[PDB]
RNA sequence: AUGAGCAGGUUGAAGGUUGAGUAACAUCAACUGGAGGACCGAACCGACUCUCGUUGAAACGAUAGCGGAUGACUUGUGAUU
RNA sequence: UGAGUAACGCUUGGGAGUGAGAAUCUCCCAAACCGAUUGACUAAGGUUUCCUGGACCAGGGUCGUCCUUCCAGGGUUAGUCUGGACCUAAGCUGAGGCUGAAAAGCGUAGGCGAUGGACAACAGGUUAAUAUUCCUGUACUUACAGUUAGACUGAUGGAGUGACAAAGAAGGUUUUCCACCCCCAUAAUUGGAUUUGGGGAUAAAUCAUAAGGUGGUACAAUAGGCAAAUCCGUUGUGCAUAACAUUGAGUGAUGAUGUCGAGUGAAAGUAGCGAAGGUGGUAUUAAUCAUGCUUUCAAGAAAAGCUUCUAGGGUUAAUCUAGCUGUAACCAGUACCGAGAACGAACACACGUAGUCAAGGAGAGGAUCCUAAGGUUAGCGAGUGAACUAUAGCCAAGGAACUCUGCAAAUUAACCCCGUAAGUUAGCGAGAAGGGGUGCUUAUGUAAAAGUAAGCCGCAGUGAAGAACGAGGGGGGACUGUUUAACUAAAACACAACUCUAUGCCAAACCGUAAGGUGAUGUAUAUGGGGUGACACCUGCCCAGUGCUGGAAGGU
C-alpha cells in the first residue's frame, strides 16, 4: 500500500535543505542553538 | 600538475586483465577535482609519454566493516585509467 | 481460506507416485514415505504382472504409469521393461518387491521407508 | 443566432444549444496568426499571496490574449481596412484585424455590423461618421451608440466593452464641460468630454441567449460548483450544519463577513466624481 | 505549468453531398459522415453488497464482485497554500 | 507465567555427491502455475545491497556445510548516451527598490527553474562484477590555427521561425499474414505408416531514387515594424491551369567478403565449426508520410535555437564558404536490485507502487482456457486424514413456506438468426418482451468464409474457460456526478435553470497594516452575494412588529 512518506531525495533536499534553512532567519537561529544543542545532524547536508 | 596528483597505481587481477592485453591500460588514484585535460599533462610531463586514452569514475565512498562493534565509512578515491600505445608502457 | 499451501488431494499422490515408480525403474531403490511405499508396491507389483502380454494394448497400458528422466525416457522404460524385467519375475505369487522400515529422518524424524526389488 | 447541440446522449437530457461561429465569425478552428497573441496565465483563484481570493472560479481552459488597440493614438489619420473577424476567448467579444493603409495590422475591438473589407478611418479631428470611426467626445452630437468609453483619457476604452454593450448620450452639460452619459445598468453620468468613443454597438450580442446546461462544462468554462452560504459550516455560517434543511434565519442574509449588504449601495460617497452624480439604477441624484 | 495514458469492438444523430419534390419552401430517398458529463467493456478509479482476516498479508486490508469508465478524465513531474 | 498454548507470514518428489553430520548445500530429473508475466529495458527509489574466495560466532519464524550472514579482497570507463557547459514553462530568489516598531514583508532588472525545447554513432565482440563508456569494425560532429581558392560582412535592433488541443477519417509506404521455394536436421518396431521440426539477415553513417505531402512563385513604392533596411510588410500587376520552395516515406548501392546462423559439436557441451540467407498478393495488423488531413469549442506554451535584413562597420582585407592539413573536443553519472527478501511498508508478507515491447492455438481484444524462452517451488516440515471450522463440489422433491423482508445465495451470459410494446422531451425503451441455433464428412459457397444442401453423430454442439437476470407499481432527486480516508453513500451536496441584490472602473469586494495585488489585464450580455435548484403550470395572502431601502421638514 502507498504509505504517508516518499523517499524523494531531490523533495527532501527542498523541504529540509540546508542552503535552505540559511535564507530563513529562524532557521539559522535553530542551527545556531543547535550547535549549542550538541546535535550531530543540523540539517540534511551536515548529517 | 602538483607532482602530488599523480598518487598511487593499484594491480588488481582486473588491473592484471587490462595490463596483459596489448595497449597496456593502468589505473591511477588521483585528485577528484582535476580535469583530463591537467592530467593527461601531468602524465606526458612525468615521462615522454601521452595517453592513448583517458576515462574516469570513482570508487563511491560505503559504510566500511559492515554491521559490527566498530563500523566506519570508506575511503574516497577517484581512479583514472589510461591506454597506452600499444608497442610502449611505463615501468612503474 | 485465502491463498495459502492448499494441502495436496489424490492429483498429487498420483503424479507422485508415478515419479517415485519411474526414479526406482530408473536404479531400483527408492527412500520415501511409509504410507507412500505401501501406496506404490500395489502398483508396482501390478505393473510387474501388467507388462507379461507384450502387445501394443499392453504397450499403452504399461507405458500409461511411466515418467521420464534424462538417463532413461519413458520409452527407454517401456523399453527396458518389456525387454527384461517382465519373464523375471513370473515364479512367484505376489510379492516381487521389499518394503523395509529405516530410521527416522534428520528433516523430520519420522519414519522412512526404502522400497527394493532384486532377484 | 445559434443551433440546438445534438449528442444523442443516454446520460439525461441536454436542452443546451451552441452559436454557429460561423455567420457571426470566421476559422473555428483555433490556429490563427501569429500577429498580435500573447499567452496568458490564469490564478487558479489565487493571488500573489498564493490564497485563493475569487469566490467558487478556478478552471478555465486556457485562452491567449489578443493585443488589442485601446488608446487608438498613435496611428491617426491612417486608413484602416477591415481584414479578417477572428474570436476572442478572452472577452465576450470578437475582435477584428484591420490594416492601416501605411501598412500596419492591428487587432482592434469589433463593433457590431463591420465585416471584412469595409473601409473606414479613426483620428482626432471632427469627420463623418461611420461604423467603426473612433473619434473624440467634442465632435460627436447626443444620440448615438457609444462604447470603450474612457474615464481616464488618453488611456483606453474600459467602461461597456463587453458583449453587445453600449452607452446613449443624455445631453451635455451646458457649461461646455461633462457630457451626460446613460451608462448601462441604468447609472447615469455626466462623463467627461475630454474622452474618445467607439461608434455603433458592440458585435457578439447573444450572450444574452447563451446556455450552460451542465456543471463541468461551466466548470470548463470557469467558474467552479460549490453550496450555498446557508448549509456550509455551523462555524463558517450559523445557517447551515445539521439534519432537517435549517433555513435563513437572518432578514438580508449575510457573508461570512457579517454584511448586512441588501439593497445598500456601497459608491463612496464622497469621491471627487460623487459630485457627476445623476441616476444610480433606480432613481434619481 | 509541464506531461503520459485511456485494450477492445460498438451506435450512426447532426453537418454536408446527390436526387426526387415544392414557385420557393416544406417533405422525403440514398450517400459521406463520426458528435456524444453516449454503450457495454481490458486496464483504471471509487469503496455499494458478500465473505474472510476479528492480537492478520495489513496502525486495516484480501475474494467474488458492483457502479463508473473520452471525461463534473485519471495519473506523473515541479511549484504552491 | 500463560505454555508448550497458539502461530511459524502466495507453490514438490526422487536419485547422486559434498560435508562428521544437509528436506532447507549443490548436480540431475521431471512437474504445474505466470506467460501483456512468474520474460528483459530503464525513470525514480536503495546506494554496495554487486562480484570472487573462505567461513557459519549475532539474524535466518527449527535447520543451516548455506543465505541477500560475516570476514578478506575486488567491480561501474563516455568529443556522439543521460545530464553542467544550450535556454526556458509554472515557479523561486532578487541587489539596488516600495511598505512595515525592528527582525521583516513585498517587489524590478536580472539570476536561478525540467517533467519541455537546441543538439554530432551504430553494431558485434569480451569479464567474476560493466560496458553508444572498454575493445573491434563501420562513421559522425565541433571549433581552433595554418594553408588553397572563392568570398562583404553586418546586431545590440527589426522580421520570420520554433509555435504545438481533443476527437476523427483513408490512404501512400513497406513489413505482417499466408501459399510456396531453399537449406538444415529428421526416417520412425506399436496398431498403422515415406516422417517431423527449425532456419531463412543484418546497424549507424554516406550516396542515389527520393512515394507523397505542405501550399503561391517574381516586379516596385515604402506612409507600418525606436531607428535603418535589400527582411516581413504594403500595393496591384504577370502566373494564377504549375511552377517555386520546403518536406517526405520508403527503395536501392555500399557499409556488408563483416556479425551471424540450421545446427554441428574436440575439452567441456566450452572452443572451433556453421547450410540456407527466396518469390506473389494480402477484403488481417500497426508503422511511418504526419506539426498531414476533417470537424468541434471550454480556442489548445515559451525561451533557447534557426534564417534573414539593415544599422555596426570593414573593404592594405576585418570578414564568410568549403577543400586540405594540423590541433583538440571539457564537467558529472554509469554495478545490480529494480512491482519488490534490495521502494515504502519498523519487516525473508501476500500489499500500493514511471513508462514501455509484451510472442503461439485461439479469439474484436491489452478479456478468457491451454502454451514458446524464462524461473522457481513463496523461509518451517512430516503423518492420520476425528468432531468443529474456512474454502469449495453436490444433494433427489417441494421452492420461498427464511426473513422485518427473494438479505444472502442460486436461473440469464459468448457468438448467429427471427420479433418486440407501454411511456416517451423522439434520443430511448431494447439484448424489452419472446423464441430458435451453435458438432462433424462432402459439395456449394467470396479472396478464406458466411450461408445453403445432403449425409452422419452426440446424453446433449460457445459442448472446458470466463461471460447483462427480468416485469410492474411507489417516494425523492432530474440526470451524468462530489460526498462523512479506517461505520453509514445517500432522497446529503453539487449541478443546469431561476427571482432578487450589489459592483460603473483607480469598479466594488477580499487579503495585508501597509505598499500593493487578485479582482483583472474582468467592464453589466462581466463578476460577486443571497436563496431558490431537469421539464412544465403556478408561489396566494399578511409590512402588526424587526429588518432592507429611500427621504426630508419637525424633535433629538
Amino acid at each position: 500500500m502507498k504509505r504517508t512518506y516518499q523517499p524523494s531525495k531531490l523533495k527532501r533536499a527542498k523541504t529540509h535543505g540546508f542552503l535552505a534553512r540559511m535564507a530563513t532567519a529562524s532557521g539559522r537561529k535553530v542551527l545556531k542553538l543547535r550547535r549549542k544543542k550538541q546535535r550531530a545532524q543540523l540539517t540534511v547536508s551536515s548529517e | 600538475d602538483v607532482t602530488n596528483v599523480l598518487l598511487k597505481p593499484v594491480l588488481t587481477e582486473k588491473v592484471y586483465f587490462n595490463q596483459m592485453g596489448e595497449t597496456k591500460k593502468y589505473v591511477f588514484v588521483v585528485n577528484p577535482k582535476a580535469s583530463k585535460t591537467r592530467v593527461k599533462l601531468a602524465f606526458e610531463l612525468v615521462y615522454g609519454i601521452k595517453p592513448l586514452k583517458v576515462n574516469t569514475l570513482i570508487r563511491k565512498p560505503t559504510t566500511i566493516r559492515g554491521g559490527s562493534r566498530f563500523p566506519g565509512l570508506s575511503k574516497l578515491e577517484k581512479l583514472a585509467v589510461i591506454t597506452l600505445p600499444k608497442g610502449i608502457a611505463i615501468s612503474v | 481460506s485465502y491463498i495459502n499451501k492448499p494441502g495436496k488431494t489424490s492429483a498429487w499422490r498420483v503424479m507422485t507416485v508415478r515419479q517415485q515408480v519411474s526414479a526406482v525403474l530408473a536404479y531400483g531403490k527408492i527412500e520415501t514415505t511409509l504410507k507412500k511405499a505401501k501406496n506404490t508396491q500395489k502398483r508396482l507389483d501390478k505393473l510387474i504382472t501388467l507388462a507379461k502380454v507384450d502387445n501394443f494394448n499392453n504397450r499403452r497400458q504399461v507405458k500409461k504409469w511411466l515418467l521420464n528422466t534424462n538417463l532413461f525416457d519413458v520409452d527407454q522404460l517401456m523399453d527396458h521393461l518389456f525387454s527384461k524385467v517382465a519373464p523375471k519375475y513370473e515364479k512367484t505369487p505376489g510379492g516381487y518387491s521389499r518394503v523395509l522400515k529405516l530410521g527416522p529422518r534428520r528433516g523430520d524424524a519420522t519414519e522412512m521407508a526404502i522400497l527394493q526389488l532384486t532377484d | 443566432p445559434i443551433k440546438k447541440i445534438i449528442s444523442r446522449s443516454n446520460s439525461g437530457i441536454h436542452h443546451s444549444t451552441v452559436i454557429d461561429y460561423k455567420k457571426l465569425l470566421t476559422t473555428n478552428k483555433n490556429k490563427p496568426e501569429k500577429s498580435l497573441l500573447v499567452t496568458l496565465k490564469k490564478h487558479g483563484g489565487r493571488n500573489n499571496q498564493g490564497k485563493i481570493t475569487v469566490r467558487h472560479q478556478g478552471g478555465r481552459n486556457k485562452r491567449k490574449y489578443r493585443i488589442i488597440d485601446f488608446k487608438r493614438t498613435h496611428y491617426d489619420n491612417i486608413e484602416a481596412t477591415v481584414k479578417s473577424i477572428e474570436y476572442d476567448p478572452n472577452r465576450s467579444c470578437f475582435v477584428s484585424l484591420i490594416t492601416y493603409a501605411n501598412g500596419a495590422k492591428s487587432y482592434i475591438i469589433s463593433p457590431d455590423g463591420i465585416k471584412v473589407g469595409d473601409k473606414i478611418l479613426a483620428s482626432e479631428h471632427p469627420i463623418d461618421i461611420k461604423p467603426g470611426f473612433s473619434m473624440p467626445l467634442a465632435f460627436i452630437p447626443e444620440g448615438t451608440q457609444v462604447h470603450n468609453i474612457e474615464l481616464h483619457p488618453k488611456g483606453g476604452g474600459q467602461i461597456a466593452r463587453s458583449a453587445g454593450s453600449y452607452a446613449r448620450i443624455l445631453g451635455q452639460d451646458e457649461t461646455g464641460k461633462y457630457v451626460i452619459l446613460q451608462l448601462l445598468s441604468g447609472e447615469t453620468r455626466k462623463f467627461l468630454k475630454e474622452c474618445r468613443a467607439t461608434v455603433g454597438v458592440v458585435s457578439n450580442l447573444d450572450h444574452n441567449l447563451v446556455v450552460i446546461g451542465k456543471a463541468g462544462r461551466n466548470r470548463h468554462r470557469g467558474i467552479r460548483p460549490t453550496v450555498r452560504g446557508s448549509a456550509m459550516n455551523p462555524n463558517d455560517h450559523p445557517h447551515g450544519g445539521g439534519e432537517g434543511r435549517s433555513p435563513v434565519g437572518r432578514d438580508a442574509p449575510r457573508t461570512p463577513w457579517g454584511k448586512r449588504h441588501m439593497g445598500v449601495k456601497t459608491r463612496n460617497m464622497k469621491k471627487a466624481s460623487t459630485n457627476l452624480i445623476i441616476r444610480n439604477r433606480k432613481g434619481e441624484q
